[PDB]
DNA sequence: TAATGCTTGTGCCTTTATTAAAGAGGAAAGTTGCGGTGGATTAAAGCACCATCGTGCGGAGAATACGATAAGGCTCTTGCTTCATTTGAAGTTATTGACAGTTGAATCGAGCCGCTCAATTGGTCAATTATGGAGTCAATAAAGG
DNA sequence: CCTTTATTGACTCCATAATTGACCAATTGAGCGGCTCGATTCAACTGTCAATAACTTCAAATGAAGCAAGAGCCTTATCGTATTCTCCGCACGATGGTGCTTTAATCCACCGCAACTTTCCTCTTTAATAAAGGCACAAGCATTA
């Protein structure tokens, strides 16, 4: 069967800002499992928080909270900011 | 008049807290402190009183066992004071 | 306000080390330990504040701090 | 036909996201779009951070392609990085230090 | 009526833990009874040793009354249980201990 | 509204094992507590273990699995004697 | 299977420790360090075939361990 | 002839092998030690090879990290021999 | 040894405050019945896992000479403990005023569900380019002089 | 400082293997419609949080005296290190046998949904008894002699 990763998204992400520099199909898998975890600990806060408000529908804030929670500092910051300007510019089309 | 070793009453008062299940910080001054954090993170921020009471409960039991691996690490250098040095070995050890 | 840290006193830390079975104590420690238990605090009421923030609230309940306790490993008992 | 990631301008998948969330709810939860959109945009910016400075270490290096020696040199070299990625790099090695008593 | 603990001969709340489960349960997950009658047996073995302990930790004390103290000492006075509670409990304080060098 | 606890049922327990001792309020508070953080663990492997095995349904065979993976040692061995001679006694009446 | 635990050899012990970073090592770290390691395996590896017991197998797959050691806070990436 | 004193030697490994990236331990050994320790657990246990790839670099990590802890705990008591007492000291603070 | 100040364990009355016992009623568990999904069963193919064989060389085991590190002891000096006095601020109690959390109803915004199309994604194959191997040279450091 | 020697980076060239680019299928995302439900808004109101004032008295601040613990230094002896030699078993390559894992089709079995009942659990109320306070006492301890 189909196994479904990311590495084409993670290879477009890095021709974006290394046009010259490629990556090992290791160094791959490990940047798959690092995003996979993300978003694990991520669904993980956001149905945490959405147990502890007794609401069920996940939003972009509830997102918005866990990326507060779980990332650190600056990094945070950057990341709500990212993710506000995507999703502003998703409901703008 | 009448004077105890040094180290004695140490030792008394080690005694007696170790049994006490007590707060050992005062309430009012914690209470400021934990506002005056907190001023930075949200202006205007109002704590229930139980929130504060959990707050101290969980610094003082962090306190306790960062001083008893404070009292470890002095203890491996052949030492039975405390240093900072010993509450920074330990604390890196801890992974934080 | 301000300089709030100087109220963990003396013999508050003193009495803090005494239950952590310390029998000597130096001069920094006062201070280094004045130093991480500001850090420990700043973290925890960090992830209260954020929870309260969440729930669309202004006023930080035991719930905040006892979920906040719970992500950094230091879960506690006897509040909720 | 147009895919949500364009309208959100991501290189990572918002449908599959979604679906991803979708799958993770529990008891009759319910997913936004935005919010896989939101989720999308954070993958999509750790995703650029770490392999920035990934391929600034391996050209640091003289080489043009990233290994795992060169994710775990990024990674610790970054203290922000180093506190949000606690997993064990298989091929990564460590950061060379030498304390100053052991000279 | 025959409520299901008392089937399982139980004291805990079969039907009140599988609804729980049901509740926690992700994307159409399906719980079982026998998984409930598990769970409430697990919570009551647990219980029931942990008051053990602390029932004869306060007849230690010759007082008719457990405290938090006294859930303090049960726990810190097991391996297993100290291993498996790793929460701090309030006005449990600490376990008297003094090393040898100090004396 | 009603807020739903296990205190009842500790305090059953606790007259099986010590009929003449009490328990007080923060006591029972703590130990309802950590009733609930045990569960939670139990019910958060269980569903990790039905994710790991594309099986959609939680029966006793992953509470089994998530008792001796959370459990340490002797109690585990302990509580699964206990949760399937519970199981049996269920599944026999 | 006996005295495999022998099968770790001082000089692998010793490149362990030069790329901890250690410059000096005693004579008695070899057996502490057998044993240590023996704990840490025990561990993983308990958890490991609990993991496929419970998937009805007789082989210990690589998904397994990686299971093990994210129960035990020992997260790896580069096999799954 | 030509020796070097001791601790350079040392140093030169210490440098090398923090460079490198392979496997410290060979990888027979610690499969037959994996095997070994596994039939304690159950009987006719069959080992997929990853799984005992990803069990040898997570038991080197693991290693490697507690031979950093120990060097701290070494330097700590002033000293630049680490020994047992350091390991059992790192592994108190770390809760093992 | 030993007296003697001294702190802590120990016994008895208070009382009080903290727990045990009961009532309504409402919330939820049990019962019955049915539909449909999911788990247990069985068979088959393929590959992966183990056991065998040869070899041969690189790494491990062991011994040797030895230097330098760790431990022990001695000194001293300064930093921390213990005690006593003054004070100033935390704790208690009583009061109040308003802010904010919580609950309840309407409702409109939005996410789920079905079905089809089709465009993106995944597995496989050929190769070309970056990486490593092998070998020699030069720059760097180390150790005795 | 010097000189000789061992180590390692660098430079070169060649093998090679590991990544990149192209092609078929298959799979799931998007589109569109319908429908129900849940998140937002509004508002009332009550719970409690913050601010105030007065009193008290207990713990904190500070200083004095002094002791003993930590740090520095000197010595020694033993124990890890670097080097050399022998050998041995790990790793590579090739092979075969089989068992066990995965997939696919079938079927039955058991769990979710729905509505009703009934009964069990959960706030509210009132009594009661166990324990902390307070006060006095006994004794094990520490301290200097």
């Amino acid at each position: 069967k189909n196994v479904e990763t990311y590495k084409i998204y993670i290879f477009k992400v890095l021709k974006q800002v290394h046009p010259d520099i490629g990556i090992s199909s290791k160094a791959m898998g490990i940047m798959n499992s690092f995003i996979n975890d993300i978003f694990e600990k991520l669904a993980q806060e956001s149905s945490k928080l959405a147990r502890y408000n007794k609401k069920p529908t996940i939003t972009s804030r509830e997102i918005q909270t866990a990326v507060r929670l779980v990332l650190p500092g600056e990094l945070a910051k950057h990341a709500v900011s990212e993710g506000t300007k995507a999703v502003t510019k998703f409901t703008s089309s | 008049p009448h004077r105890f070793r040094p180290g004695t009453v140490a030792l008394r008062e080690i005694r007696k807290y170790q049994k006490s299940t007590e707060l050992l910080i005062r309430k009012l001054p914690f209470q400021r402190l934990v506002r005056e954090i907190a001023q930075d993170f949200k202006t205007d921020l109002r704590f229930q009183s139980s929130a504060v009471a959990a707050l101290q409960e969980a610094a003082e039991a962090y306190l306790v066992g960062l001083f008893e691996d404070t009292n470890l690490c002095a203890i491996h250098a052949k030492r039975v004071t405390i240093m900072p040095k010993d509450i920074q070995l330990a604390r890196r050890i801890r992974g934080e | 306000l301000r300089d709030n840290i100087q109220g963990i006193t003396k013999p508050a830390i003193r009495r803090l080390a005494r239950r952590g079975g310390v029998k000597r104590i130096s001069g920094l420690i006062y201070e280094e330990t004045r130093g991480v238990l500001k850090i420990f605090l700043e973290n925890v009421i960090r992830d209260a504040v954020t929870y309260t923030e969440h729930a669309r609230r202004k006023t930080v309940t035991a719930m905040d701090v006892v979920y906040a306790l719970k992500r950094q490993g230091r879960t506690l008992y006897g509040f909720g | 036909p147009i895919t949500r990631s364009s309208r959100a301008g991501l290189q990572f998948p918002v449908g599959r996201v979604h679906r991803l969330l979708k799958t993770r709810s529990t008891a009759h939860g319910r997913v936004g779009a935005t919010a896989a959109v939101y989720t999308a945009a954070i993958l999509e910016y750790l995703t650029a951070e770490v392999l920035e400075l990934a391929g600034n270490a391996s050209k640091d290096l003289k080489v043009k392609r990233i290994s795992p020696r060169h994710l775990q040199l990024a990674i610790r070299g970054d203290e922000e990085l180093d506190t949000l990625i606690k997993g064990t790099i298989a091929g990564g090695g460590v950061i060379p230090h030498i304390h100053k008593s052991l000279i």
